């Protein structure tokens, strides 16, 4: 008895996702919350190219978001929770058909 | 004898190749290590791609002298010491080089670069000196949307680039450029106007809201005494620019008849930085038989980089060259009218490594001709004076303030050679670039308005 949007959504794309922006509104609102070219470069890219995400090296040590000087975005506050010896972390990756996704509404 | 680009690092469209090599690097090390901070991933990329249109707008941006600092630049000092391919067996990047190929395209594409729309307009504002640092200062002014005029003691423009630096690292169509471009923003240069008897900062003040002073390093240093160069000796003052004149074509209207300097039998060039090297190649290209460059210190403390230091070792110059203390030159000798030799005293660093001249050991050296290379200084005393009230450290140079480059003065400005504390043209566009910004905060405030303080 349940709808999966699924297919319905999927079909939609392969007609064509598309785009309404002319670079030059891209470039403005991307200025709004002060975007970059590392951030189109860096990071953006490979998660389109590869399907995958931006591996790195080095410490992180820029200043932290608060003690910043530029703009830095809310999700920069927001740390990432880990578990450490009261419970272990999963593998996402040997062990994805565990996890899940799926949304219902 | 002749001048050929003798640069390394000059690059064909082969550049192309070296762009691909570049990684392109994130909050990359070689903009940081960049006096004017170009953004060299950016224009390398662009180099990639092919769009040298691209590469000279985001060089010229950051510097309006981009051509000249790709071939000038001591890189290892600056941007290419930073660069991460270092590491490589490759080797770093020769990021001038590509500066200069992506410039290079641009001169031949001969486009105009036009100006912004406006701002607290102009009243007139004088800059002294034609060199780097006010062609710098001129350009982002005029980008700011000003009326500027430079006033430059000598009939050529362009300064050190165009009076000293050899043509074969530095062509003079490539100072002829930039200054174009500076000119289309409708800054104006008048040539015969010396900052001295005729021009002076009061004189200024009649109806002048700000100047820049930009004259560099006038003069030269003194143990030669009154020697002449029929003699034989020459400083460098005196022997680049008669090499500049024969060599660069656009430089004067006057072809230099008399020709290139005929400079023959054993030269000494007494100095270790980048105008002893300078004076010592170009003597080769006048004819001269062997090249002696003295230093008063080590070799392991050259002034030049090593870069510079090889055109010259290729060339074959010898160096006599030992012990931090200088091999100091004590005499020249003259007979016949002519400098047959100059007596030197050997020098040796103490613990204390303060230099010492030890008086027992000294050498004659043969030579037909001596080019003392030392180096520059302000001295000339009316020019000085022209500087008035302006305060002045105990260097004899104007003071000014690290970051705006004002003067005691606040409508006078100054940045280049003259503020003794750089010696480098991407470090003295940088000065002009610095302070273009303050004199416009200066200026605007005159007009009563406001200037953000990020600047931009
Ligand atoms: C032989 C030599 C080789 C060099 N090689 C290199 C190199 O390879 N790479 C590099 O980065 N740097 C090099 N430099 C240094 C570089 O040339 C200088 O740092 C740079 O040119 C300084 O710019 P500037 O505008 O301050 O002065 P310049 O000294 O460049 O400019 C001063 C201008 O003021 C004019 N002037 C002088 N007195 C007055 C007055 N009283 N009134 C009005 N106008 C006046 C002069 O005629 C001149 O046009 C070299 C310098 C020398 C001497
Ligand atoms: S972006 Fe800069 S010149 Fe290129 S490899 Fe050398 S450090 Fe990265
Ligand atoms: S202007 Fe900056 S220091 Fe000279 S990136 Fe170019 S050659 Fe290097």
């Amino acid at each position: 008895n349940t709808t999966h949007l699924d297919e319905l959504v999927k079909t939609a794309s392969l007609k064509g996702e598309p785009s309404d922006m002319d670079k030059a509104e891209l470039r403005r609102r991307q200025q709004a919350f002060g975007l970059t070219m590392e951030d189109m470069e860096l990071i953006l890219h490979p998660m389109v190219e590869d399907g995958k995400e931006a591996i790195g090296s080095m410490g992180d040590d820029s200043p932290i978001a608060v003690l910043s000087d530029k703009y830095r975005g809310l999700h920069h506050f927001f740390r990432q929770n880990f578990s450490q010896v009261t419970n272990p972390p999963i593998d996402s990756l040997r062990e994805r058909r565990v996890m899940s996704l799926k949304t219902r509404l | 004898q002749d001048f050929a680009e003798i640069y390394a690092r000059f690059s064909d469209e082969r550049a192309n190749e070296q762009a691909n090599r570049c990684s392109q690097c994130g909050v990359p090390f070689c903009q940081v290590h960049c006096p004017v901070s170009n953004n060299i991933p950016d224009w390398l990329k662009l180099t990639s791609e092919g769009r040298l249109e691209e590469a000279y707008e985001v060089s010229q941006a950051t510097n309006n002298f981009p051509e000249i600092c790709g071939r000038i630049c001591p890189q290892d000092r600056l941007c290419e010491g930073n660069c991460v391919i270092e590491q490589s067996t490759h080797g770093a990047v020769t990021i001038g080089s590509v500066e200069k190929y992506i410039n290079d395209t641009a001169w031949d594409q001969g486009w105009v670069k036009p100006r912004t729309p406006s701002r607290e307009l102009g009243l007139s504002v004088g800059v002294i000196g034609a060199g780097p640092a006010g062609l710098a200062a001129a350009e982002e002014l005029r980008a700011k949307g000003y009326e500027v005029h430079v006033y430059d003691r000598y009939d050529r423009m362009g300064g050190l680039l165009v009076y000293g630096i050899p043509g074969f690292k530095l062509e003079k169509s490539v100072v002829e450029r930039r200054v174009k471009l500076l000119a289309d923003a409708g800054v104006i240069y008048h040539p015969n106007f010396e900052v001295g008897r005729d021009a002076s900062l009061p004189e200024l003040r009649r109806k002048h809201v700000a100047v820049l002073v930009a004259t560099g390093v006038y003069k030269a240093r003194d143990i030669k005494a009154p020697g002449s160069g029929l003699g034989n000796i020459v400083a460098a003052l005196d022997y680049l620019t008669t090499s500049n004149k024969v060599s660069l074509g656009d430089t004067v209207e006057a072809y230099e008849n008399g020709s290139l300097n005929a400079a023959g039998k054993h030269v000494v060039v007494l100095g270790g930085g980048d105008t002893a090297m300078d004076c010592v190649r170009t003597a080769i290209r006048q004819g001269a038989t062997s090249v002696k460059c003295l230093y008063r210190r080590d070799r392991k403390n050259m002034p030049g980089s090593q870069r510079e230091v090889a055109h010259a070792e290729e060339e074959g110059v010898e160096f006599i060259w030992q012990a931090a203390p200088e091999g100091f030159t004590g005499d020249t000798v003259v007979t016949g009218v002519r400098a047959v030799r100059i007596h030197l005293g050997v020098a040796d660093a103490t613990g204390r490594q303060t230099p010492q001249v030890i008086e027992g050991s000294e050498f004659t050296v043969q030579a037909d001709l001596v080019i003392k290379a030392l180096g520059f200084e302000p001295e000339d005393l009316p020019n000085a004076f022209d500087e008035p009230e302006l305060k002045v450290t105990r260097w004899g140079t104007l003071l000014v303030d690290h970051r705006t480059k004002m003067t005691n003065m606040d409508g006078v400005f100054a940045a280049g050679d003259i503020v003794r504390g750089a010696s480098l043209v991407v470090w003295a566009i940088r000065d002009g670039r610095d302070a273009a910004e303050g004199i416009h905060a200066y200026a605007k405030a005159k007009a009563e308005a406001p200037v953000a303080v990020a600047a931009e």
